[PDB]
């Protein structure tokens, strides 16, 4: 029973996909969160088309490699996608169940969510520029990313607060509450058992 | 013909320093651990441009410590801190033996470890060796700290990507993941304070 | 230098101060941070106990 | 793309990923400690509330 949270996350993802004019969703208008969930997190030829599309958007050379494979070779397609996703650090190279849609709904949602994060990656500043030339060489984009990343890292590591973010500490309680907070393992069990739903 | 100083080693010096900091390297705390005062030891991006013996002691002990703290205390027990000529020779011998083992274990991706590199710790060959050592220590940390389900991340990072487009995409994802956790941290602390 | 109102019940976290610094240096855009917003609920069990106490 | 550029990006990716995993692990430990502390205090509140009601 797909809990209310998974259905909401699926809807969000579905919206993001719509915003990215995914061709696989053309003529498909689902208003029912369960239908959206079944579309994105249950094994179907459509799901695989969506993932193929997401991956072609992230890494375009993969499209030529996948289009050459006949429909009777669906297992080989799934293995190629898993290999890309492994190279992107999203899943293990043998996690074929995740790609087929048999993995836990959360895991699927998180997985598709991450793919979408990469596609919607705010391309910084300069990009007012519209139509022009397709042709720009892969080499200029890499140089820019490196540069930007270098600036971020430099800033992150130059900051006095940087070390504190790696080991966050927060104690908001006054002295008079300390005895309550250090109190015996037995009070802790009583407090945690009281939260179980039937109440 | 005549043999042009490969631009290749400048960025490795910077990222090495970032890696030490990321692992928790504190110049004041680590220098004190080696019995040296900060007025006489230069730490930074350029610390090994000139042979720097003092920094060599501190950084290597730190990285070994971060790699295996138990083994680090055992291997250097009788030679840390290097205060006399006899202890110094033992420390260098020990560092070289330990790194040679790492180099044999990791194979073709780790630089060859020769004893001569430790006689005068400094220069491009030395920095190149230290960078790969720091990188190794980070990857071990990611493997240890990564939950049973993310252990694949350490394997993926070890598999050299030769396609620039794939490397860019992977980096974008990593950047985003970091920003998210940073934001989450802020939220959890804020909410905790309010409720309390 | 947004002088942290000493009387705000919520003291700024190291994460917040770091994010602010990154935004001031133009290395990060608010749009980039917004797109990264995780609505993950924090302390769900404590909230449920509060509701039960009110009904009682 | 000079074999040297791809190596730099990979080094950046390694740094960010390391920071991320390190932060996430330490944040989860805080969240758990926090929620426990809130529940303990909330329970004290609930006992006091019941006693006041009975007296009234």
């Amino acid at each position: 029973m797909t809990g209310g949270k998974e259905l909401g996350a699926a809807v969000e993802l579905y919206e993001r996909l719509q915003m990215l004019s995914c061709p696989c969703l053309e003529g498909v208008y689902l208003t029912d969160p369960q239908s959206i969930y079944e579309l994105l997190c249950t094994p179907s030829s459509h799901r695989l088309d969506i993932l193929q599309w997401l991956c072609s958007r992230i890494y375009p050379p993969v499209q030529e490699q996948l289009s050459s494979l006949k429909e009777s070779q669906t297992d080989t397609k799934v293995k190629e996608i898993a290999k890309l996703c492994f190279d992107l650090m999203l899943c293990h190279f043998d996690d074929l169940d995740l790609i087929r849609g048999h993995a836990s709904p959360f895991k699927q949602i998180s997985f598709i969510g991450q793919l979408l994060d990469v596609i919607q990656y705010p391309d910084t500043i300069s990009s007012n520029v519209i139509l022009e030339s397709l042709s720009h060489s892969t080499e200029k984009n890499v140089v820019t990313c490196i540069r930007e990343n270098e600036e971020l890292l430099k800033e992150l590591f130059s900051s006095p607060h940087f070390q504190a973010t790696l080991s966050p500490e927060c104690n908001p309680w006054p002295a008079d509450f300390k005895p309550l907070l250090n109190a015996e393992e037995s009070l802790q069990k009583r407090a945690t058992q009281s939260s179980k739903g039937k109440d | 013909m005549q043999s042009g100083s490969r631009p290749h080693l400048a960025w490795q010096r910077e990222h090495m320093w970032l890696a030490l900091q990321g692992l928790g390297f504190e110049s004041g705390a680590e220098a004190a651990n080696a019995g040296k005062t900060l007025v006489h030891v230069t730490f930074g991006v350029n610390m090994f441009d000139k042979p720097n013996k003092d920094a060599f002691y501190v950084v290597f002990h730190f990285l070994f410590g971060k790699l295996d703290n138990v083994r680090c205390k055992e291997v250097f027990r009788y030679c840390w801190p290097p205060l006399d000529k006899k202890r110094d020779a033992e420390f260098r011998k020990a560092c070289c033996e330990w790194l040679k083992k790492i180099s044999d274990e990791v194979g073709a991706g780790f630089p060859q470890v020769v004893a001569s590199i430790f006689l005068s710790p400094g220069g491009p060959k030395f920095v190149h060796l230290l960078y790969h050592f720091a990188r190794y220590v980070m990857l071990q940390h990611i493997k240890r700290d990564a939950d049973a389900g993310n252990v694949f991340i350490s394997e993926a990072l070890q598999s050299k990507i030769q396609d620039p487009q794939k490397a860019l995409a992977r980096n974008k994802l990593a950047r985003q993941k970091y920003l998210k956790v940073l934001q989450k941290e802020n939220l959890v602390i804020e909410e905790y304070q309010r409720k309390a | 230098m947004m002088a942290a109102n000493p009387w705000s019940p919520v003291q700024p976290s190291a994460a917040s101060l770091l994010l602010e610094k990154c935004l001031a240096a133009g290395v990060l855009s608010q749009n980039a941070l917004d797109q990264a917003q995780l609505e993950a609920p924090c302390f769900s069990h404590a909230e449920e106990l509060q509701r039960i106490t009110e009904i009682k | 793309v000079p074999e040297d550029m791809v190596e730099m990006i990979e080094s950046q990716t390694l740094l960010l990923t390391y920071l991320t995993i390190k932060m996430q692990k330490n944040l989860f430990r805080l969240e758990e400690k926090a929620e426990r502390n809130l529940l303990l205090v909330n329970d004290q509140k609930d006992q006091l509330q019941e006693t006041i009601h009975m007296m009234k």
